[PDB]
């Protein structure tokens, strides 16, 4: 409050508490920091074979 | 520098167009050249030379940066704002005839220094021909590429430089002159950038 | 290419300030004993303040007097710094903010305030003039900049002489240094600087709407203290109650009551080390006119 | 101005056809509507400040001084200013060096007009200053000293000794001021006035002096930009500049008003 | 030719051989 | 090896036929070996007292 | 210049054998930069520059992958590539001759100094 | 005599201060420090020498100054032992003791004698010591004399200022440094003088060691 | 002019105005918004100074960039035709100049929130077509009302203030006749309060008679906040609706 | 012909608060933008009028510049090339920088010639993916509907006169698809195959998109319809 | 003139050292780090004389060398051509 | 055991038969291959058979040079990705603390030192042609005891001779001197950076304030009449 930053950060809370679970399935297809999946690679071997 | 001391005055005193064309004998820079031309009561000794091309640090432009300033030399020294205003228009003209594209990231400098201009009786409207003429053998010599040579003339004070055999015009400049004098001015430096445009090409294959 | 303070060492001086305590030991009012060293020709002046080292050189010549004011000799002053006092001074950063701020203080205190007499150092109107400069080579930085400077110019000029010049109509013939006793100049009054450092153990918010003045003011900073300075003030007085000038631009926001006190505490300081310049320039007159007792020709009668 | 190479192809295309289509859609004798306004400074003769379209911004002060002429060359010194430009700086000198031969004493303007004893006449400073720019500001900084000489009052002259002028009447200034304009050649099509798009994918740039209901001597042919710098036919030279014969007459009739 | 070892340093000359605490609490007293 | 040219750039050039419009007392162009090296001269005057 | 993960060169010729001299000192001159990874055929991951160059040394490199955004990539992971031409102490010694593949030693001081030797 | 005093400044990693006749030379060294990129060397260190007249701005007078005091002290120091580094030598004149327009071989002889005494309290790696004076003769009696005064140089055909380079105990000459001179002279008075100013540079060293011994051997292990 | 009263014992000044009389203060805000994102023409007396506030923005070269707080600079440029005679110096580079520049940086970095702004740069550009005396005062006013007009947040108004002393009797806003007949001060005051951000003394003045010199200057300062206060609520007032 | 409009004799033609007066007393609330707290007193730091949302307090200045938010439609042009990132000019307070990472690479995992295919001032457009510490944006080209802008022309608009509005870019009649920008930056283009063909019309596991360098080509349409240029100007 | 120190490794106890007249080229102004530059008049007078020994050392052999070495490139320049 | 006063230039008093062991002050030519003093200074010798001898010049000296095996203060003036940027001293180069150079180090974790503060490490690379690095814990031995961040606190900058003559010379009478007034911890950086902290800010000033002055006078047995009046100061 003295630095006038409390704002920011319950600003930053909502976005934290507004995080919603999807299956990897049924996920959004462009990323967000809203959503949240087990799976949010579109191919996840390519990151294992490199 | 020195200049001596602020209490000292300076000295108060109460058809045919000779060519002279050099090009060379500057290690420095890559290419330079010479030109003299004497005729009726007026006389112009100038040297040009080309320090390029010189690869900027940093730089990502798709095609070259010319760089021309003129330099007063030791006699008729001109006002500096006049210099840079012929060396813009000198940099209008070769931006298109310099092969811009064949150097990226890279630029080209230019100097020319009127070292002797003398009259012997706007004055610089008749050393703009010369300078062109002195910047192309230059240009040449340092290995550049041009596309066609670049010669003007001057026809009381209207300067035009053509290129091509004289088809297409590159550049134009006129200070002081008349009125309604155009196609008779554009002809008279017609056939003076042909004079201009052969005899740079016999200076350049000589040895 | 610059000082690098640590935050142990910031966070140290700050709270030895809110205990009344300085690395020097002195008081929060205490101007640093001031040293004039004299050198060989006249106007070549050493100020030794604390650890800060200055000199200053004297010289003139002749020179043509301003369109405006034909009546008026020319003051021509220039503190180039160089790395002798410190490697973070560039060298050849004539355009830097201490030395612009440096030379346009003094020449204010100087030329503008009416200390030089330049209409004494008018020999014709509107031609010939005298165009006193004033060098000041910065030897040892340590804080007090141009607080040593206007003392050394101050000392510089009141020890200077310049040439003898006899006018026969409108000739000007320079008497040689050998031939004539050299003139000393006209000085009207003594302008001496005084600066002082100003900190804030709060912020800028609780400052700009702060009833309660918790500032800090320290007279004459040292190099660490003025590195962890907030706000800067520099004035200029004589020994007259008179403000020769001040300047005082950003840091913390003042009220007029405290700067009243700077003047105040300031003219204590300036009352002392102007009776100093004039004892320690009596004793170098004495050095160099041994017998100027027998050589006295204005002698009282009986 | 900083483009694009992919939206640079699109002008380049569309301003080089047969229709010639503009981005504005400006026709190629027509302009932009520009604010002008004059008289605003009491310790000049003459003032005035131009507003273009695009933000382009520039102010003229005229002042005035009695020199002698028999030792005074130049009666009409420009002094050009630009904002965020060194004095010395190579764009600056260039117009230097253009205004003060569009208006030189004698050449661009008589100094006849400007006399006042057989010995003594009146000098005229003309100081400029761009606060904005996006283009070749040489057109229109005529545009804000022609509006300024028009609407400038130097004091009367009472009548070898030292001239006397009046305490309260002071003469206008009938000086006719030339006028300079901007043409751009795109491959085959002429462009009158363009702009900040128009002139940064231009193959070349032209410069017509207009004096006197003629054009006078000071014109130049200046590339626009260091890009796409071409050569031109000599027929699109005398196109674009007897271009300007038609509607220069135009101009002066909204610009004198 | 000579019998030379690298130019070493100021602390490998002295004697105490590395036992040496550079920072030193001094409690009480 | 060295080659000069002295009063070439110079008002005083032709002695017989002076210069119309020129400023220069005296010139010199030396030249050894690649390096060329001019050497104008201009002239002043100050009144002393 | 020599840091810990690369070193900073100069390039002053380039062959198609024939060469040809750089510019004459100033900046405005080719420079590249040889990766830690590639000083080296053997052991691309550790290696010490330190061991291998020294400023003022003439180095024989083949250029890579041009992602000349300042510098150049070069590489000595081979036999005819590495420090050609160098000098005991920085130039403050005598002319040092390569003796084994990084080994350079100069025959009048007598002196040894490891560099990366193509020989 | 001269006198000169050693560590005078607080804010520099050496400086000193030489006094000769009415001449008056402080100087300042601080080094090895972070160069600029326009001053790095790659392989030894690099220089940064600046010398500053009494009166005035540095003038191209001053120009010369550093180019030649920069050729005494560049073989004088180990530089290729302190690479990528920078070494600040600044040379601030107090008096000139001569004339400034006429004359500028006093100020010379002092800046190099200054420099090398705060070279010496810096702690750079030197090769050998140093030793410069002046020397000029009188037209009168044409012989040489050393540090001639003010009036001695009105007077004077040619002046000379020899910088000279001492090894082993202050005794061997290794090399001549510095030998400046302008005026008219010729070869028969050319050795009449640099065999003179060798002597009178060779006692300027022995009493250079006494006084930077005075001064140095305090601060160590005493 | 010539040989005038500068202040008569009928209390009247050499222009008309009394010993605490202002001259008529009509500010402009808004004036540039095709050239900057603040824009102030100061139209104090005689005086005429346009304000430009180009930013927040990116540096143009990485190399001057702080991570902390921004940059702030401040181009104070007099035109040749200030005053009556054409200036035949340069002005831009004078020394006199850059002390204002430096005096002006100062004085608004501490008031201006850069914190806020961290990693950006803020460009302010004054040209002065007209000067009359209290020129500096009036640049004051102007750098304030033109950073309000870029909506850059400050703590507080910074007021500029000119006061002169002749003899006995302090003056409030002095013209060029005033400041060249007697001594002159002009402050910086923030808000409505007595916090002085800007103290310039140049020419020599009593001690005895500074501290009231002082009061009657914050005073009439204040008075200068409320003018540029009342043009910014008529402003943003008729642009709402 | 020409309008010129001219003048002469002078130079030119809810809670409003100040910067530096008191907005309330009243600690029970939460200090927005453009106010700064003090003894437990809160301030306005900029001028303008009054917000009081939910106990979030805060001062709406008169010109505002454009504010970059999480989930924004924006256009932008390069302005530098950066170590595996490149500022854009969206047009706010700072350069928002777009990572290496946050655009679709041709290539893939198989090469520091970024400026190949997207150099200094080529224009594009994204969305703004997240913000930094210090109000700077990150955007992001993980989707095919965001691409390099062609075959059109560049405008700007202020800032606050975009509303905000479910689709960002809308297709008009004459073949004319326009790409209205939170931030001010629009495009107006010939309407492409991507915009005429979606803005107007278990055993699993996702797969990658293979996409081509044929969006990231300088090389604009070649026959672009007379009629449908001069609607553009228009 | 210039005082170049050679060595063995390029074509041994001590060596033997070579005097160049009138430098030039960037090969000897840069490696070569001493030199002597004099002003020689007829008659046998001096004007000027700079001698710097900061590379090979300087023997009174190369300085009588240098000094009658410039008497007679004085003598052909002031005969030249006039 | 011979210990004499030598000049940079003056012949060297050791036999080259003899096998030796140089440091710091001495300078091998890579040319002549002999062995010259480059420092001003006393030149100390030790022949001892058991049978190596080492040569060795103490000079006097303010600008610190890295030199493997040191104790070092250093300012954090920088964090970079992979490691710290430390100021040993104004104005000189900038040295190396890398993140996995503190005790128990992981790639996972960060150490958690900020800018400004005071570290104390040992100097484990001093090449020429490289950047010097130091790090928080002797990679040859293990040793960890003191380095580490100096929390709070004041420094001194003093010479290098008051810094090597403090940390090796226990003879020193500074140490002894200060303890009899207050308690108090001290770090000896050879930097020339004295690192002193107290239990209240009068006693850390009068640390301050007698290592200043005994730096300047060379008087050794002055030590204990400046701690007895510096400490009386700080009662008004």
């Amino acid at each position: 409050i003295e630095s006038n930053k409390l704002a920011g950060v319950l600003y930053e809370s909502r976005n934290v508490a507004k995080r919603r679970f999807e299956y990897s399935k049924y996920r959004p297809l462009t990323p967000s920091s809203e959503v949240y999946s087990p799976i949010e690679k579109e191919s996840p071997w390519k990151i294992l074979m490199y | 520098r020195l200049l001596g001391p602020a209490a000292a005055k300076p000295m108060a005193f109460s058809s045919e167009q000779e060519l002279s064309l050099h090009t060379g004998f500057i290690e420095n820079c890559n290419g330079s050249a010479l030109v003299e031309a004497r005729s009726l009561g007026h006389q112009t000794s100038l040297i040009t030379a080309v320090y390029g091309p010189r690869s900027i640090r940093g730089s990502f432009t798709s095609q070259g940066t010319i760089s021309i300033q003129l330099k007063n030399g030791l006699l008729e020294k001109y006002n500096t704002n006049e210099l840079k205003e012929v060396s813009s228009f000198l940099m209008g003209i070769f931006n298109s005839v310099v092969n811009l594209s064949r150097y990226p990231k890279s630029g080209i400098d230019i100097f020319v220094y009127l070292t002797y201009d003398k009259d012997l009786t706007s004055q610089i409207s008749s050393l703009i021909p010369h300078c062109i003429t002195s910047i192309t053998l230059a240009l040449a010599d340092a290995g550049i590429e041009l596309v066609d040579m670049a010669g003007a003339g001057e026809a009381n004070g209207t300067v035009v430089s053509f290129i091509k055999n004289g088809e297409e015009i590159v550049g134009f400049w006129k200070d002081d002159g008349d009125d309604e004098d155009l196609l008779e001015c554009l002809d008279r430096c017609k056939e003076q950038y042909n004079r201009y445009r052969d005899l740079m090409i016999s200076c350049l294959m000589n040895q | 290419k610059d000082i690098e303070i640590s935050a142990s060492e910031s966070k140290f001086i700050l709270e030895a300030l809110r205990q009344n305590y300085r690395l020097d030991g002195r008081s929060f009012d205490q101007f640093r004993d001031v040293e004039i060293t004299f050198g060989k020709e006249f106007g070549d002046v050493s100020v030794k303040m604390g650890n800060t080292k200055v000199h200053c050189r004297i010289s003139c010549q002749i020179a043509q007097p301003y369109e405006d004011r034909p009546f008026e000799g020319l003051f021509v002053i220039s503190t180039e710094i160089s790395p002798m006092a410190g490697s973070q001074f560039e060298n050849g950063n004539i355009t830097g903010e201490d030395e612009v701020l440096c030379s346009r203080i003094i020449e204010k205190s100087v030329r503008r305030s009416g200390a030089l007499d330049v209409e004494g150092l008018c020999i014709v109107a509107g031609s010939k003039c005298w165009a006193v400069r004033a060098d000041v080579h910065f030897l040892d930085c340590d804080g007090g900049f141009i607080d040593a400077s206007c003392i050394a110019v101050m000392a510089g000029l009141m020890h200077f002489k310049k040439p003898d010049i006899t006018v026969h109509g409108e000739q000007i013939i320079v008497h040689p240094v050998n031939e004539r006793e050299p003139v000393p100049l006209g000085i009207l009054h003594i302008p001496i600087c005084v600066t002082f450092s100003f900190f804030n153990p709060q912020d800028t918010e609780e400052n700009i709407k702060g009833e309660t003045n918790s500032e800090i003011s320290i007279i004459d900073a040292t190099l660490k203290e003025e590195l962890l300075r907030d706000g800067v003030l520099t004035v200029t007085l004589n020994k007259n109650r008179e403000v020769v000038q001040v300047s005082k631009a950003g840091g913390l926001p003042m009220d007029a009551l405290t700067l009243m006190k700077c003047c105040h505490e300031a003219y204590s300081i300036i009352e002392k080390i102007t009776d100093q310049i004039l004892q320690l320039l009596k004793e170098d007159s004495e050095k160099r006119n041994k017998y100027a007792a027998m050589l006295t020709s204005e002698n009282a009668r009986e | 101005m900083s483009l694009s190479v992919a939206e640079k192809s699109y002008l380049y295309d569309s301003l080089a056809s047969t229709p010639s289509i503009r981005p504005d859609g400006r026709l190629p004798h027509q302009f932009r509507p520009i604010e002008i306004f004059t008289d605003f400074l009491p310790s000049s003769n003459g003032s005035s400040r131009i507003i273009a379209s695009d933000g382009s911004e520039c102010i003229v002060s005229i002042k005035s001084k009695v020199v002698d002429h028999h030792v005074e060359n130049e009666l009409l010194q420009v002094d050009v200013d630009i904002a965020g430009q060194r004095d010395d700086a190579l764009v600056v000198e260039t117009i230097t060096s253009l205004l003060n031969k569009v208006l030189k004493s004698g050449s661009g303007v008589d100094s006849s007009k400007l006399q006042l004893t057989k010995k003594y006449s009146f000098k005229i400073f003309v100081d400029v200053l761009v606060i904005s720019s996006h283009s070749h500001p040489v057109s229109l900084i005529s545009f804000a000293i022609y509006s300024a000489l028009n609407s400038t009052y130097l004091p009367k002259l009472i009548s070898e000794e030292l001239p006397t002028f009046h305490d309260y009447d002071m003469v206008k200034l009938d000086i006719n001021p030339p006028l300079v304009f901007i043409l751009a050649v795109v491959g085959n099509n002429m462009l009158l006035d363009p702009a900040a798009n128009e002139s940064e994918v231009a193959n070349n740039g032209l410069i017509i002096s207009w004096s006197n209901g003629k054009i006078t001597s000071p014109i130049r042919s200046v590339a626009l930009n260091d890009s796409n710098v071409k050569s031109f036919k000599p027929h699109l030279l005398k196109q674009g500049l007897a271009m300007v014969e038609k509607y220069a007459p135009d101009v002066v009739r909204s610009l004198e008003n | 030719p000579n019998l030379i070892i690298s130019n070493v340093g100021y602390s490998e000359l002295r004697k105490p051989e590395g036992v040496i605490s550079g920072r030193k609490t001094f409690g009480d007293n | 090896d060295v080659a000069i040219e002295n009063n070439t750039l110079s008002r005083y050039a032709d002695a017989g036929n002076i210069d119309t419009k020129n400023n220069i007392l005296g010139s010199n162009v030396l030249k050894s070996g690649k390096t060329i090296v001019i050497t104008s001269i201009t002239g002043g005057i100050i009144e002393e007292t | 210049r020599l840091s810990l993960q690369r070193a900073n060169v100069e390039i002053l010729a380039v062959e198609d054998a024939t060469f040809s001299v750089s510019q004459a000192d100033l900046g405005e001159t080719f420079r590249g930069i040889i990766r830690s990874q590639d000083v080296r055929s053997t052991d691309r991951d550790r290696v010490k520059v330190i061991e291998c160059f020294k400023p003022g040394d003439i180095v024989r490199a083949q250029v890579l992958s041009l992602g000349d955004g300042t510098n150049y990539y070069l590489t000595t992971a081979r036999n005819d590539l590495g420090v050609v031409f160098a000098r005991a102490a920085n130039g403050a010694g005598g002319l040092m001759y390569a003796t084994d593949w990084q080994m350079m030693t100069s025959p009048v001081t007598g002196a040894t100094e490891k560099r990366k030797c193509a020989k | 005599s001269v006198q000169a005093e050693i560590g005078i400044l607080d804010h520099v990693d050496g400086s000193s201060e030489f006094v000769s006749q009415d001449t008056k030379v402080i100087c300042s060294v601080t080094g090895p420090i972070e160069p600029k990129a326009r001053q790095e060397l790659p392989t030894q260190l690099a220089l940064e020498i600046i010398v500053r007249p009494a009166k005035g701005v540095a003038t191209t007078r001053e120009k010369v100054l550093e180019d030649k005091l920069r050729a005494v002290l560049t073989p004088l120091i180990t530089r290729h032992c302190y690479p990528r580094q920078l070494c600040q030598i600044t040379c601030q004149i107090l008096e000139s003791g001569e004339d400034e327009a006429e004359f500028s071989l006093r100020e010379l002889s002092c800046c190099i004698n200054a420099a090398f005494l705060a070279l010496v309290d810096a702690g750079i790696a030197l090769n050998s010591m140093c030793a410069s004076i002046p020397i000029a003769i009188i037209k009168d009696t044409s012989d040489i004399i050393v540090d001639p005064t003010a009036e001695q140089l009105k007077i004077s055909l040619s002046v000379h200022t020899l910088a000279l380079e001492f090894v082993n105990g202050g005794k061997v000459v290794k090399n001549v440094l510095l030998l400046d001179s302008n005026g008219d002279f010729n070869e028969d008075q050319l050795f009449s003088l640099l065999e003179l100013g060798e002597q009178k540079c060779q006692e300027l060293v022995t009493n250079i060691r006494r006084i930077i011994q005075d001064n140095i051997s305090p601060r160590l292990v005493v | 002019m010539s040989r005038l009263e500068i202040y008569s014992p009928e209390g009247l000044r050499l222009d008309g105005r009394r010993w605490n009389e202002l001259r008529r203060f009509e500010s402009s805000i808004n004036t540039h918004p095709h050239a900057a994102d603040g824009s102030s023409y100061m139209e104090q007396g005689n005086n005429k100074i346009i304000t430009l506030v180009k930013g927040p923005k990116e540096p143009r070269l990485k190399s001057q960039m702080d991570t902390s707080k921004a940059l702030l600079n401040v181009s104070v440029n007099i035109t040749k035709f200030s005053k009556f005679e054409r200036s035949k110096s340069s002005h831009k580079n004078e020394r006199r100049v850059l002390e204002i520049q430096t005096s002006l940086v100062r004085m608004f970095e501490k008031n201006v929130m850069l914190n806020i702004y961290p990693r950006t740069v803020i460009d302010i550009e004054i040209h002065v077509l007209e000067q009359d005396g209290g020129i500096m005062g009036s640049l004051i006013n102007g750098i304030t009302l033109a950073l309000i007009d870029a909506g850059i947040s400050m703590f507080d108004y910074i007021s500029g203030i000119s006061v002169g002393l002749y003899d006995t009797t302090p003056l409030l806003d002095t013209n060029s006749l005033e400041e060249n007949a007697m001594s002159t001060v002009t402050l910086g005051v923030v808000g409505k309060s007595e916090k002085l951000s800007l103290l310039l003394v140049e020419d020599k003045i009593p001690l005895d008679r500074l501290e009231n010199v002082l009061a009657i200057g914050i005073a009439g300062a204040h008075r200068v906040r409320d003018l540029m206060d009342e043009e910014l609520r008529k402003h943003a007032q008729k642009r709402v609706s | 012909v020409i309008t010129i409009t001219k003048r002469n004799g002078a130079f030119q033609n809810s809670q409003i608060v100040t910067p530096g007066e008191l907005v309330t007393d009243d600690p029970i609330w939460m200090r927005g933008h453009g106010t700064y707290f003090l003894d437990n007193m809160t301030y306005s730091s900029v001028a303008g009028t009054v917000s009081r949302v939910n106990r979030l307090l805060s001062v709406i200045p008169l010109k505002g510049r454009y504010a970059p938010e999480t989930g924004d439609h924006v256009v932008g042009r390069i302005a530098e090339v950066g170590n595996k990132r490149w500022k854009v000019d969206i047009g706010g307070k700072q350069h928002a920088v777009l990572m290496l990472g946050s655009v679709n690479l041709p290539g893939g995992i198989l090469e520091l010639q970024m400026r190949s295919f997207l150099k200094e001032g080529d224009l594009l457009n994204a969305e703004v993916q997240s913000l930094f510490q210090d109000g700077s944006a990150s955007l992001h080209t993980r989707s095919l509907k965001y691409g390099k802008l062609r075959n059109g022309m560049f405008c700007q608009v202020p800032s606050s006169l975009i509303v905000r509005a479910k689709n960002h870019t809308h297709n008009l009649p004459g073949n004319i698809t326009v790409v209205l920008g939170v931030n001010g930056y629009i495009w107006l283009r010939k309407t492409s195959q991507m915009d005429l063909a979606r803005d107007t019309p278990p055993s699993i596991t996702r797969l990658e998109e293979e996409s081509s360098w044929q969006i990231y080509s300088d090389e604009n349409d070649p026959s672009i319809s007379n009629n449908i240029r001069q609607a553009i100007c228009r | 003139y210039g005082i170049v120190e050679l060595d063995p490794e390029c074509q041994m106890d001590k060596l033997n050292t070579v005097l160049i007249a009138d430098l030039d080229t960037e090969a000897e102004e840069t490696s070569i780090h001493s030199t002597i530059s004099i002003l020689a008049a007829p008659s046998g007078n001096y004007k000027q004389l700079t001698l710097v020994g900061g590379g090979a050392k300087i023997t009174p052999e190369m300085i009588k060398r240098s000094l009658l070495l410039s008497r007679v490139r004085a003598d052909d320049l002031s005969t030249r051509f006039n | 055991h011979m210990s004499t006063f030598i000049f940079p230039g003056d012949s060297f008093p050791v036999d080259p038969t003899t096998p030796v062991k140089l440091g710091p002050g001495i300078y091998c030519d890579p040319n002549t291959q002999e062995i010259r003093p480059v420092n001003t200074g006393v030149l100390h010798v030790s022949a001892k058979g058991k049978g190596v001898q080492t040569a060795y010049i103490d000079y006097s000296s303010k600008r610190y040079i890295p030199s493997v095996n040191d104790f070092v203060i250093g300012v954090i003036i920088g964090t970079f990705s992979d490691s710290y940027k430390v100021s040993l001293q104004n104005f000189s180069s900038s040295v190396s603390l890398s993140y996995m150079a503190f005790p128990n180090a992981s790639k996972k974790n960060r150490p958690t030192l900020q800018v400004g503060d005071l570290v104390y490490a040992r100097v484990c690379t001093a090449e020429k042609e490289l950047e010097a690095e130091i790090e928080c814990f002797d990679s040859t031995t293990g040793r960890d005891a003191g380095f580490g961040i100096l929390e709070d606190g004041m420094i001194i900058d003093v010479n290098l001779n008051f810094a090597r003559q403090l940390l090796f010379n226990n003879d020193f009478p500074l140490l002894k001197v200060l303890a009899a007034h207050t308690k108090f911890e001290v770090a000896i950086g050879l930097n020339g950076k004295i690192w002193v902290k107290c239990e209240e800010l009068s006693n850390t000033l009068a640390c301050y304030r007698t290592i200043m002055e005994c730096c300047q006078k060379n008087d050794t047995a002055a030590f204990k009449d400046i701690a007895k009046r510096q400490f009386k100061e700080i009662l008004t």
